RNA sequence: UUUUUUUUUUUUUU
RNA sequence: UUUUUUUUUUUUUUUUUUUUUUUUUUUUUUUUUUUUU
RNA sequence: UUUUUUUUUUUUUUUUUUUUUUUUUUUUU
RNA sequence: UGGGAGCGAAGAUAAUCUAAUAUGUAACUCCGUUCAUGGAAAUCAAAAGAGCUUUCACUGAUUGUAUUUAUGAAACGUGAAAAAAAAAAAA
RNA sequence: AGGAGAGCGUCUGUUGUACAUCAACACUAGAUACCGCUAAUACCACUGUAGAGGUAUAGUAUAUAAUCCCUGCCCGGUGCAGUAACAUGUAAACGGCGGCUGUUGACGGUCCAAAGGUAGGAAAAUCCUUGUCGGGUAAUUAUCGUCGUGCGUGAAAGUUGGUCCGACUCUUCACAUGUCGUUUAU
RNA sequence: UGUAACGGUACAAGCUGUAAACAAAGG
RNA sequence: UCCUAUUUCCUAGUACCAUUAGUGAACUCAUUUGGUCUGAUCCUAAGUACGCAGUGAGCUAAAUAGAUACAAGGAACUUGACAAGCAUUAC
RNA sequence: AGGGCAUGCAAUACCAAUCAGAUAACAACUGAA
RNA sequence: CCUUUUAAUUGAUUAUGCUGACUUUAGUCCCGAUAAACUACAGUUCUGCUUAAACUGAGGAGUCAAGUAGGUACAAACCGUACAAGGAUUAAUU
């Protein structure tokens, strides 16, 4: 039987090694999800007379509700402004880190296939 | 030390006992560098 | 002591020990152990040796002795 | 009195000695003692640029 | 990571070298070996092979209880193939219909027609029990036991089984250029039959080619079954393909022909 | 073997093992009632199973029942020379017991302590390591209510002085039970309050008639027989109460038990276990015994008896190794209040 | 031991009469070496026996000089 | 504890038996090794679903799917045909990389479907300039495996390979050459250029491991010039150690064919070189297990009924013979099949023609039996016997093998379908005769 | 005491 | 009778697990869905 | 042929040792 | 570190033995030393009066505990060194 | 390490000793005492473990020694059991068991006590280092048989012992023999 | 911080850390 | 067309570490020629169709430790039958 | 200090109930430092 | 030099005293079971023991110690020796 006996950790029921293929019940999952969901329950505040800018120029946007935000191209900083100190050339170039799709621009360059099939 | 005896003892480096003396080649009064 | 590093024996090694002692000399892994004693080797973990072309190289290991004087003479011109 | 390197290494080795309620202040040839040994001396008339003094406090 | 880890070929343990003592362990490890599994276990293991039999055993009561006794027994398990190729279509269909009828009766239980059903089941159960039990033979009879019994080991009776040769010039012309240009043994009667069972042996086709690839020391003289082995055992004119299925209750042999009693045999 | 949380229990909220088969519990209740009524219809015997009746049945069973007169010549392995003298007592087809191996799924390895506690010191003196043994899974609780079970064979228990029986239910589940002196391979048993008064049958104390031989009596409701399990032991019914049953044990002790508890009818098997005579110390050596050294042949420091020489005599009472008397000295807590004990 | 660490110097203290000579084994070993060189065709014994400044081409010796009077 | 004397003996004997048994197992195990290698520098990072909607799939998706299916050996008709159908629709939006993958998958799977090859070939032909080493190799490799000769495209492939020699891989270059030689689409000039480039490739960027792959008897005697022949033969000797039976066989075959066809070149070799080959033949070369085909068996039965003794299968030095007569060993028959001819045609393959000519040179009375001619006979034995008898009385085949008449996919399909039922009816009739059916139960 | 494409997982057994 | 082995893995059976998966090495063979048996 | 790795079986760690260096956008060629 | 906290026996003296001294000493664990410890009166004194805490000298080997062997920097008081009640309602 | 008489005696097995040179321990067997489950008992971290995953044909403690043999009297006495809320029961538990005097003496007087050595063995693992008589020898006090006084032992304290058995003392018979008077040669 | 192992140096009670006894010249 | 179905399968150049393959107790110990001799197995052997191993010289003193052969007597020796002897002799 | 500086001393403590280890689901579960 | 001072622990044949050297006993004691031959015209010395086969398609049937003990010029030195694929298809070259 070896002298391993007497220790409280001897033949312990349930372990890290023992349990390697066991998953938590959906109850826990549901609970957690719900808990997280129910953290920002409240009424509206502020003012929203006019709809949020979510469409291209010209075309109006009142009925088309969009859950996702849209970023403006004309509002981004330039490379020169970025690299400027504290107090063609790089005066009209912007290097953006984001979703191209979700960008309001005049034109977008896309790489299509030879057959031009989507 | 036997297996049974060794299974119920901790390491000496786990305690502060190693920083409570001044034994050195010079003598019994050791001063740490940059003291 | 009869047994141990006390007579110029040095640290224990595979050679000087019973069968079963696991001790290498430093290497790089190239696979993994299966559940039956086999070993699947992977070619992905092998290092790559990069060497430029040496078919036409004018340079040599050493420098001609006459170089010293020529280099020196250039200094005096700057004076 | 038999010779057993397994026994020897399992009861009297570097990792087995640390678990011993002994006087570690004594110097040990083949052991990890805890006695301080005063290090490298002061500097004479050599190059000041090549005098080593620290490592674990300076590694970067 | 211990004193010694060598295994397999490099066995640290020391074993006896004496051939005399070694010759005694083989007997104990082969003849006096113990088995935990029963006859039924063995039978079931080959359920795929003998589905008919496997189903009849578990369908008709009585046979299951009979084939679980502590006394030694010998059993024969005919193959589905054998049954199929031996039995006529009408007999095979009739047998399968009655087996299915009994299975349906048991399924109905677990789940003048009433009077007629009792008579039909009573007659069919007895017929199938009689059919089934015919194979069972008291006592333990091994393949070697039978072989030896048949005079396979007697030098005075091995004349037609030891010396065998064939035309080597026709099968190995390159290696031969100069040539170019038994008794019946009676077994105890079955449980449900009084008639004995004759058993004999025969020489295989393969046996007539050993000298071409083996060292022979013969003295101076003056369809074919595809099953392997030098010798073929015929138990009542049924060939045995497999045997020596030792168990806790006895032995099981697979035969290539279903044994049918005279009581069931037609005129 | 099992964990403390898995083995330790004070309070029990159940006295039966239910295995419903219908889709709905409403149908299962009706099925259980139907099964109970079916067992009640079959039950026919209600007289007490007395010693005299036991005797009379044993005489019939062991006088004329056993007659086969078989052809043992063919029941043997042909062509097996066997050992050079070593032969079994009897063949497997004529032995009392089963000539085989215990079930693999109904047994486990035995942990030998050698009479040593956790501290590692010797606690129990004269404790050896004999032949290897396997722990048996004996079903002490008759949870299976309203169901019949037939006996297949009888097994040997090295750990017990009595024989076992391989019980098989109609559903085909195998289980071990404590056998009896009457029970033979083929006999059927059932556990239910509506069952008849027959050997093997398990019924409540209250339902059990007066002056009835019983065994495997449980202490608490649905706990298992603990008071009588050994071979040749049995208890008797003396009196009866609305909530208590008076029982006479094997030690001539009168005690009251709950009316709710279960009990078996009959006598434990292997009644003649106390008749064997060991011919040599080899039997004790194999059984797992060790030599016993008397204290008389010890030093004074080792044993009080040491040094002092003397025969039977009458002056100085003997003293054990522990410094405690061992002749007529009661060992029981006087403060411990007597419970259901009537007459001690 | 080559390291000279064991108690093998104890017996040597006492005087002795003589010691074994593994001539049988040594002879065999020498013979095997001789054979291994002979198959190639070089004489080892000859070279191990010739006088310091002595020249003897082939299988020749004192005997050779006998008949070679001229 | 302690054990019974009886049990002790049995346990010890059992234990001993175990040892004996274990000793007795590793006998034939010679070539095994605990260590092994697995190729992993080809799988894609992206995850796909084979069981997905083909419509939602794209070129990239489909390409991945095809290869994953092949690797997992998920041979499903229902699955593969949907892939083919979607591929046909998306044929106009396939990258060279994707195409190659598709091809590799198909080839590895051995999915015999000409309808897709024929449709994907033209698009490959247009994208040849943008093709790469891997794509180029996979195309040809797949084509070769599926046995669909295309001299119009295969040649172009080779030419593009030669153009991109500076960027190609030695292995792919070698495989291209091999494929080309087997398909027989290289004119003399192309052959010459290929040979010249191959020699430099082999001598500059080839090792022991890579060199072995350049050994091919069919290629050697039909593509390779004398200067490359000699170098190949000489380097094989040196690189023989690091070889396999598969390469050994090929080498031997090469030697034999060279000797038989090109005496001059053979004599031009050195003594040492010659000795190698001389000694090689004496060694026992392992071979895979072989057995007669159903066609083979039918032919053999007809022949035996005609009353002629012969053999089923046997080896003759370096070449296998279908049928060999015992009365006249000189005689030999060969049973062809669909695989013996190119897809939709009856043209013999280069290996078949080379083996025919080598034996004809060596003096073997060689006869050939086709399958499309045979099938027509149906399940009649007298017609087959007469068919065989009429052939026997006629002279043997010429040294130089010729091709058969024209054919078509339609005809091929028809023939196949027809034969399908014959092979089943004959089996049923054969199997039924074995059943005695004598036993009659009263019941 | 596990033998040749790697993992997870269920019953029986010479 | 002093009442004796089984888990990793192999084989068989039962299946809706998974590139954590078998050469892009090679041979042989009449051959395989839906609107050719 | 062993050792290595799963199980027996144990951080009952054999100092300067390992399939073990930060844990997959890997540029599939 | 003979500093502080927990626990803490014996050899020895009493010419053996109990208390007692040794000694709250030795071993074990912990704090880590003037940037510490301590502390600004419900104290001491007695019929006057001193005025947080801390070091040295004398009073004094006096008083007291013990006894067969010892132990005891006692309290008030005097001299001297160093001197310290509170920065303060917020912005 | 053989033939025969006789004393002692469960060995096989473990080991060098409780005096005078000649031992112990263990054991087949029987018998007594405690204990009804969270058992008794043991270790002595105390809601623990062993006992035991057992259940009065079970567990543990003490003493004796063959499978059988007939196996004596005594509770005044320490202790335990019981309770008049200090009778009575336990000797197979617990120390042991005798004076004067009268006729070889069945018998008679008297003192004391709970009871007053039973039978058997008996010159002894005990008194005495020569008790009477018989067997052996040219001599026997050594030793066997026997008598039962000379002193004395003493019954589940283990006495006696039929048959069988023997690395246990002793008597006695037979072969060879430098043990020998008494010593030689290689 | 203090030390042990391996490697180099001239194999060493020193030095040293595969860059293992030095960069000294940024127009 | 009378086979138990006429169901393609040699073998991918291969990570790190251990190793003196034979006789011999080769282990603690040490008065250590490693290896011969001292005991059972492993070879159907006229001892294996030549295998392993073998260390200064001289000399009639006596005594001691042993071997072989002793006339007649045969326990007269010794506390004791300790020791020694018998167990091979026409072939 | 221009540059470089393998490996070992078992390290989430530049923080935080205690009790094995890469520092342990409650409870079982206990403690002079 | 004289004179004053010195807490130097300041004084030797001996505690079988501690640490070393060197005499006497004292050219005393101690020496392991079996050797011989290598010539002046050919050859096989005696003895003890008896697992001494190295491809036959099969890794010689195992473990452990030696902290590398049968390599090497009549060397206790220096210098070497551990290949699981057996590299010499080295059947050729000269």
């Amino acid at each position: 039987v070896r002298p391993n006996q007497g220790r409280n950790d001897y033949n312990q029921v349930g372990g890290k090694k023992r349990g390697q293929g066991v998953q938590v019940l959906p109850e826990t999952i549901r609970l957690l999800i719900e808990t997280r969901k129910a953290a920002t329950a409240g009424g509206p505040v502020g003012r929203q007379p006019l709809p949020k800018a979510t469409e291209a120029t010209g075309v109006s946007s009142w009925g088309r509700d969009r859950r996702f935000p849209i970023t403006e191209a004309l509002r981004l900083p330039t490379v020169a402004e970025v690299n400027a100190p504290w107090e063609g050339r790089l005066d009209k170039v912007v290097l953006h880190s984001g979703d191209i799709s979700r960008l309001r621009v005049d034109a977008t360059v896309v790489g299509a296939v030879r057959s031009f099939k989507t | 030390i036997r297996p049974r005896k060794k299974g119920m003892r901790l390491d000496r480096r786990r305690s502060k006992k190693q920083y409570k003396h001044g034994r050195h080649v010079g003598g019994w009064n050791y001063r740490w560098l940059g003291s | 002591a009869k047994v141990g590093p006390s007579k110029g024996r040095g640290p224990l090694l595979a050679k000087f020990a019973p069968v079963g002692f696991k001790k290498g000399f430093g290497a790089i892994g190239l696979g993994r152990h299966t559940k039956k004693g086999f070993f699947i080797i992977n070619t992905m973990l092998v290092p790559m040796f990069k060497v430029p072309d040496l078919s036409n190289c004018k340079l040599k290991c050493y420098v001609a002795p006459d170089t010293y004087r020529i280099v020196q003479q250039s200094f005096n011109k700057r004076e | 009195n038999e010779s057993s390197p397994l026994h020897m290494g399992a009861g009297s080795a570097n990792w087995t000695a640390v678990a011993r309620l002994e006087d570690f202040t004594l110097r040990g040839l083949s052991h990890p003692p805890w006695i301080h040994v005063s290090s490298r001396p002061f500097y004479g008339a050599g190059g000041g640029a090549v005098l080593a003094a620290c490592m674990s406090s300076a590694v970067w | 990571r211990w004193w010694t880890r060598a295994s397999g070929m490099r066995n640290p343990v020391k074993w006896t070298r004496d051939w005399e003592v070694l010759n005694r362990k083989v007997y104990f490890a082969f003849d006096e070996r113990e088995i935990r599994r029963s006859m039924l276990d063995a039978v079931n293991a080959h359920r795929k092979t003998a589905s008919l039999f496997h189903r009849m055993i578990n369908a008709v009561p009585g046979v299951a209880h009979a084939m679980s006794l502590p006394g030694p027994h010998t059993f024969f398990l005919p193959s589905d193939k054998a049954c199929r190729d031996h039995l006529s279509p009408d007999s095979l269909h009739a047998l399968t219909e009655r087996v299915a009828f009994l299975e349906e009766q048991q399924r109905q239980r677990v789940g003048g027609t009433a009077a007629a059903i009792a008579d039909r089941v009573a007659k069919t159960t007895e017929q199938l029990r009689t059919f089934v039990l015919a194979h069972l033979i008291p006592g333990e009879w091994r393949m070697k036991t039978l072989l030896l019994a048949c005079g396979a080991g007697d030098p005075r009776r091995n004349g037609s089984l030891r010396y065998q040769d064939t035309d080597r010039e026709l099968f190995a012309p390159v290696m031969y250029a100069s040539r170019l240009g038994s008794s019946v043994f009676l077994l105890p009667p079955p449980q449900s039959t009084d008639e004995p069972l004759p058993v004999w042996v025969q020489a295989s086709r393969y046996a007539a080619f050993l000298p071409i690839t083996t060292s022979t020391n013969f003295p101076r003289f003056e369809r074919r079954s595809t099953v392997g082995g030098a010798l073929h055992l015929w138990v009542g004119g049924a060939l045995v393909t497999k045997g020596d299925l030792r168990a806790h209750n006895g032995v099981v042999h697979m035969i290539d022909k279903p044994l049918i009693p005279v009581q069931l045999l037609a005129s | 073997m099992l964990w403390l949380a898995a083995t330790h229990r004070n309070r029990v909220a159940f006295q039966l093992f239910a295995t419903p088969r219908e889709p709905t519990a409403s149908k299962a209740a009706a099925a259980a009632r139907a099964a109970a009524e079916a067992v009640a219809r079959s039950s026919t015997v209600s007289a007490p199973f007395t010693v005299q009746k036991q005797q009379r049945l044993l005489a019939l069973l062991a006088a004329s029942s056993s007659v086969a007169d078989p052809s043992a010549d063919l029941f043997r392995v042909h062509g097996l020379p066997g050992f050079s003298g070593f032969r079994p007592s009897s063949p497997p087809h004529l032995s009392k017991l089963f000539r085989g191996r215990v079930s693999r799924h109904l047994s486990c390895r035995r942990v030998n302590h050698l009479g040593r506690n956790n501290s590692g010191r010797i606690t129990v003196r004269f404790r050896g390591a004999g032949h290897f043994r396997r722990l048996r899974f004996v079903d002490y609780k008759r949870g299976r209510k309203d169901i019949f079970g037939t006996v297949l064979r009888l097994e040997y228990d090295p750990n017990r002085s009595a024989h076992l029986a391989l019980l098989q239910y109609d559903d085909g589940v195998l289980s071990y039970i404590l056998a009896t002196e009457v029970t033979r391979p083929g006999d059927r048993v059932v556990a239910s309050k509506h069952a008849s008064i027959a050997p093997g049958n398990c019924l409540p104390l209250g339902n059990i008639p007066v002056s009835t031989i019983v065994h495997n009596v449980e202490l608490r409701p649905g706990a298992g027989g603990q008071i009588v399990r050994a071979g040749g032991c049995y208890a008797t019914v003396v009196a009866k109460d609305r909530h208590f049953v008076t029982l006479k044990l094997s030690s001539t002790e009168v005690r009251r038990f709950p009316a709710d508890c279960w009990a078996t009818v009959g006598q434990v098997s292997n009644a003649a276990h106390a008749e064997r005579i060991r011919g040599k110390a080899g039997v004790s050596y194999w059984m797992g015994e060790r030599p016993r050294t008397r204290g008389k042949a010890m030093n004074p420091v080792d044993h009080p008896h040491g040094g002092g020489t003397g025969k039977k005599g009458l002056k100085r009472p003997p003293v054990s190794k522990w410094g405690i008397l061992c002749k007529g000295y009661k060992t029981r807590a006087k403060k411990k209040p007597l419970g259901l004990i009537v007459r001690r | 031991n080559k390291v000279r660490t064991d108690k093998k110097e104890r017996k040597r203290a006492f005087p002795q009469r003589g010691f074994w000579k593994k001539q049988n084994f040594l002879q065999v070993k020498n013979n095997t070496v001789r054979l291994a060189f002979a198959v190639q065709g070089v004489d080892l014994l000859k070279l191990k026996r010739l006088r310091w400044g002595e020249v003897r081409k082939g299988n020749t010796g004192w005997w050779t000089d006998d008949y070679r009077s001229p | 504890g302690i054990l019974r004397p009886r049990e002790r003996l049995l346990l010890n004997a059992l234990k001993k038996e175990a040892d004996i048994r274990y000793r007795g197992r590793r006998m034939h195990k010679r070539f095994r090794s605990w260590a092994q290698q697995r190729v992993r520098h080809y799988w894609l990072p992206q995850k796909v679903c084979v069981t997905s909607d083909p419509q939602l799939m794209d070129g990239s998706y489909i390409a991945a799917c095809v290869q994953k299916a092949a690797t997992l050996r998920k041979h499903d008709l229902q699955l593969w045909h949907g892939f083919s159908k979607r591929i046909l629709e998306l044929a106009d939006s396939l990258t060279p990389q994707q195409m190659g993958y598709i091809f590799y998958g198909y080839g590895k799977s051995l999915f015999r479907h000409e309808e897709l090859y024929r449709g994907l070939l033209p698009f490959v032909a247009e994208a040849l300039p943008e093709f790469h080493s891997h794509a180029l190799m996979t195309v040809a490799w797949a084509l070769e495996r599926v046995r669909v000769n295309d001299r119009a495209v295969v040649a172009q492939i080779a030419e593009e390979a030669l153009a991109k020699k500076d960027l190609m891989r030695p292995a792919d270059f070698i495989k291209i050459v091999n494929c080309v030689a087997r398909m027989g689409a290289a004119p003399p000039s192309l052959a010459a250029a290929l040979s010249a480039e191959l020699m430099r490739v082999l001598d500059e960027k080839c090792n022991a491991l890579l060199f072995r792959g350049a050994v091919d008897h069919v290629a050697v005697a039909t593509l390779y010039s004398d200067p490359l022949r000699l170098y190949l033969l000489e380097r094989f000797t040196k690189t023989a150690i690091c070889c396999r039976p598969m390469h050994y066989q090929k080498a031997f075959q090469s030697a034999v064919a060279i000797r038989v066809l090109h005496p001059p070149v053979w004599q031009q070799l050195s003594k040492a070189v010659r000795n190698f080959y001389i000694r090689l033949s004496l060694r026992r070369i392992p071979q895979r297990a072989r057995r007669p085909s159903p066609l083979h068996w039918d032919v053999s039965n007809a022949l035996a009924k005609l009353g002629v003794f012969h053999r089923n299968t046997f080896q003759w030095g370096c070449f296998w013979i279908d049928i060999g007569e015992i009365d006249d060993r000189r005689q030999c028959w060969f049973v062809d099949g669909p695989s013996d001819f190119y897809s939709s045609t009856n043209e013999y393959t280069e290996a078949n023609k080379l083996q025919h000519r080598i034996l004809s040179e060596l003096g073997w009375n060689i006869r050939r039996v086709r399958w499309n001619d045979w099938v027509q006979l149906g399940t009649d034995m007298d017609a087959k016997v007469e068919y065989l008898r009429k052939l026997r009385e006629r002279p043997p085949w010429p040294a130089i093998l010729t091709d058969g008449p024209s054919s078509s996919r339609q005809e091929m399909v028809a023939n196949l379908r027809s034969a399908r039922d014959v092979q089943r009816a004959l089996k049923e009739r054969r199997e039924k005769n074995r059943q005695p059916h004598s036993l009659v139960m009263n019941l």
